[PDB]
């Protein structure tokens, strides 16, 4: 019956689990431009 | 560590690549009890169903792993599927094995469950067997890893170790649904056409029992079974979750080997996974009177509904109470050839 | 004179990281196609 | 099929965990 | 040379937090 709500909420949690590495990637890739 | 070097040098004809396995002794206990088997490889496709050639696999039981975490038998899975370059993988992809000593029990295995575990792991002369030379020096614990098996929710142990360019090109392989879907819906399609045959046979006839098999029945049979109580004939189609153990396809493969019968038995209302595909004989000198005794003992099973299939193209249903409903079997020979190729040789 | 090329191979490591992180990027897209 | 895909996502997630620990090699000298 | 320590323990901690969030997924389903 209601695993579709679990599907939408699992889409939500993989979204918020991708957004954290989306936050981390450019911050980790700006700390390499101070070396010159 | 014998069956891997057995099948590695053997299947070089029909397989480019060979993967080696362990099978625990708990994971196939529901497949065949009492250790009755001791194989044949036929990996069907996900969306490219068709038919493929068969490959023989050798194996051994009773010989123990170097891991003491579990103690079980030896198998191995050939992989020959990918066209031309083998770098692509087919995802969500079944690979069927027919483990046997005399064809009882099947083994369905995935390419994800295989290869994800594989990556997770990593004055003349006589010539030597070349591939056995590198397995004796490995002898290490990291070669075997635990894989959550998908068909049965258990552990299946793989073995691989850095052999050579065949297994070296394996661990770099990746690629960009419906392999367990097609066989079940195909079973429900032939079950619905057989139940439709029973429907139209009960319609064109008076909706009446001919009682082909003789039983005595009590006068309260219309009481302890209620009126029109065909709720077992109702949920018959959900209960057939297996097919190639079921007798329905067993008559079609028995066309290649006249007065033969195969019987499925399903209980009266959910007593359990009773049995699938037993044998009624007429060949040996037990004779037709022994066939009749087994048949009336079938018919007096008051808590099991039996389904009878003939070789010549006829289906029968046995109500508990000796009532029989006739039916046809006539299916398109494409599915017939697909079934006999799914088991073996045409 | 002794600190010239190590900064460059540092940017080469950043280039290989910004290339190979695409392999992390496309797998959850493959999941979104699959599941 | 739901419990099958549950097992399938479970075995598929360990692939990206192994690939994360494979990417972490480049971190270990940096 | 203090740029190779704090940002490095930062990315190590985030690389542990992503495994913690995968474990949070396994807590969820």
């Amino acid at each position: 019956a209601q695993v579709l709500k679990n599907r939408l909420l699992r889409v939500e949690l993989d979204g918020i689990m991708r957004d954290h590495l989306a936050r981390a990637e450019e911050i980790r890739q700006d700390l390499d431009a101070v070396v010159a | 560590m014998d069956v891997h070097i057995d099948n590695q040098v053997l299947s070089g004809l029909g397989t480019p690549l060979l993967v080696h396995l362990f099978v625990p002794d708990t994971v196939m206990a529901e497949l065949c009890p009492n250790r009755v088997p001791n194989a044949w490889c036929q990996t069907l496709f996900s969306d490219r169903t068709g038919l493929t050639r068969v490959c023989r696999v050798f194996a051994a039981r009773g010989m123990l792993p170097g891991r003491p975490s579990h103690r079980g038998t030896f198998t191995s899975v050939p992989v020959y599927c990918d066209e031309g370059l083998p770098e692509l993988y087919n995802p969500f992809h079944v690979a069927a094995l027919r483990f046997y000593d005399e064809l009882v029990g099947e083994l369905q295995i995935y390419y994800l469950s295989l290869f994800e575990g594989a990556k997770r792991a990593l004055l003349s002369r006589v010539p030597v067997s070349f591939s056995k030379t590198r397995r004796a020096i490995r002898e290490s614990r990291a070669l075997v890893r635990g894989i959550a098996h998908i068909f049965s929710p258990h552990a299946l142990y793989v073995v691989t170790y850095p052999e050579l360019s065949a297994q070296g090109r394996l661990h770099r392989m990746t690629a960009v649904l419906g392999a367990p879907e097609r066989e079940f819906r195909f079973l429900i399609s032939v079950a619905l056409r057989i139940s439709a045959s029973f429907r139209e046979k009960l319609a064109m006839q008076a909706w009446t029992a001919q009682q082909e098999i003789p039983v005595v029945i009590p006068t309260s049979y219309s009481r302890i079974y209620k009126n029109s109580d065909l709720i077992r004939e109702a949920f018959f189609t959900v209960q057939t979750r297996v097919s190639w153990e079921s007798c329905w396809v067993k008559a079609t493969i028995s066309n290649a080997p006249d007065a033969c019968l195969w019987i499925d038995s399903h209980p009266l209302y959910e007593e359990g996974a009773s049995a699938w595909g037993k044998v009624i004989d007429s060949r040996p000198p037990g004779g037709l009177v022994g066939a009749a005794s087994q048949l009336v003992a079938l018919g007096t099973d008051g808590h099991c509904v039996h389904l009878a299939t003939t070789s010549d193209g006829q289906a029968f249903l046995v109500l508990p109470g000796g009532f029989v409903i006739k039916g046809q079997l006539a299916l398109t020979p494409e599915e017939r050839g697909y079934i006999l190729a799914r088991h073996g040789i045409r | 004179a002794s600190r010239v090329l190590s900064r460059f191979v540092s940017q080469l490591r950043r280039k290989l990281e910004r290339s190979t992180h695409r392999l992390i990027a496309d797998l959850e897209r493959l999941k979104f196609l699959y599941l």
